[PDB]
């Protein structure tokens, strides 16, 4: 099954010219595990 | 130029490549964000910081990046709170937890935030999230309230392959996400 | 499987994916090491830790590492003491200056280095250097008494290309430096 | 042209941890030299 979502957010505006860049999960009072199996990741800065 | 990538086809017990927040650690093949287990928080950074955008030249990065996740809770409709990937500044820490998935800390806009998540929203927080009160994909800048939703069906259980890339060219920021 | 890749065709003045110990900072598109100055150290690692070999498979990385790099001397004769890239722990620190190039502190083998480097020296040290006394490039692994070398004759303010390459299936690590002409 | 080249059999696994950092060294003494790098690329692959 698959799902797309698309939208302009120019970068520059909102993060610092370096970043790190990660994954965040959290439970409440009902709860899941939340795993990742594999992350692939590329960057071109010209 | 300025390139970076990498991969991690199987998380092996000591990933000294990631840096640990919270609860996340390496288990079995896998990272564990969080275990099924209430009011937790668990983040995992890579290591080197990526260099974005440039303030010399203007330009700004194209990137691609792709992952596969499982959420796997007690049964399908006792499900909270989500998991998102995110940019964020590089002495980044986590923030409020449940609700706020570790990286926001309100509704309101917060320019001190600077960090971009695009979230995988299991629970209905009715200050902020999708009025139909279904679980979904958003995209988040400096707020909880994401800019734009997709409401998304969980599959409890299965691996789901999310792409996310950024066209510097047209600022526009796709993420895919398909149960093969 | 997993790797690690990067590339860097003009440094910056806040390089912040690199850490910069003793003199080693970016200036005017470079990394400098040195300065054109007495006894000093410079040394840059790249920030993320890499996944070079594996207990549990006993596999072993695969990798390719390429660079130009520039050593600018007063004239032809006085140089001392060259240039490494090295292999070493994560929590690696400058070792002994001099020519021991910041890397090793000894010239017998010494098991708690844990670092192999290419050397590409510029100042002969009778102690460990080939004694034809040329400069040259060398593989050093836990000692700066090169397991092997070849003479280089350095072209000084001049741009080397080196590329390394460690292939995994022969464990063979090659070195190729070339100047343009 | 000119080009100088150099192979040796180096088990690896013998002598460096499975983690490592890699960088680049230069020193100075009495005689000296500036010692730059203007790129940089590097690739590896664990199987
Ligand atoms: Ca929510
Ligand atoms: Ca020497
Ligand atoms: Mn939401
Ligand atoms: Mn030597």
């Amino acid at each position: 099954t698959s799902y797309t979502l698309n939208e302009v957010v120019p970068l520059k505006e909102f993060v610092p010219e370096w970043v790190r860049i990660g994954f965040s999960a959290t439970t409440g009072a009902e709860f899941a595990a939340h795993e990742v199996l594999s992350w692939y990741f590329h960057s071109e800065l010209a | 130029t300025e390139t970076t990538s990498f991969s991690i086809t199987k998380f092996g017990p000591d990933q000294q490549n990631l840096i640990f927040q919270g609860d996340g650690y390496t288990t079995k093949e896998r990272l564990t964000l969080t275990k099924a287990v209430r009011n937790t928080v668990g983040r995992a950074l890579y290591s080197s910081p990526i260099h974005i955008w440039d303030s010399k030249t203007g330009n700004v990065a194209n990137f691609v990046t792709s992952f596969t996740f499982v959420i796997d809770a007690p049964n399908s409709y006792n499900v909270a709170d989500g998991f998102t990937f995110f940019i964020a500044p590089v002495d980044t820490k986590p923030q409020t937890g449940g609700g706020y998935l570790g990286v926001f800390n309100s509704k309101d806009y917060d320019k001190t935030s600077q960090t971009v998540a695009v979230e995988f929203d299991t629970f209905y927080n009715t200050a902020w999230d999708p009025s139909n009160g279904d679980r979904h994909i958003g995209i988040d800048v400096n707020s909880i309230k994401s800019i734009n939703t997709k409401s998304w069906a969980l599959q409890n259980g299965k691996e789901a392959n999310v792409v996310i890339a950024f066209n510097a060219a047209t600022n526009v920021l796709t993420v895919s996400l398909t149960y093969p």
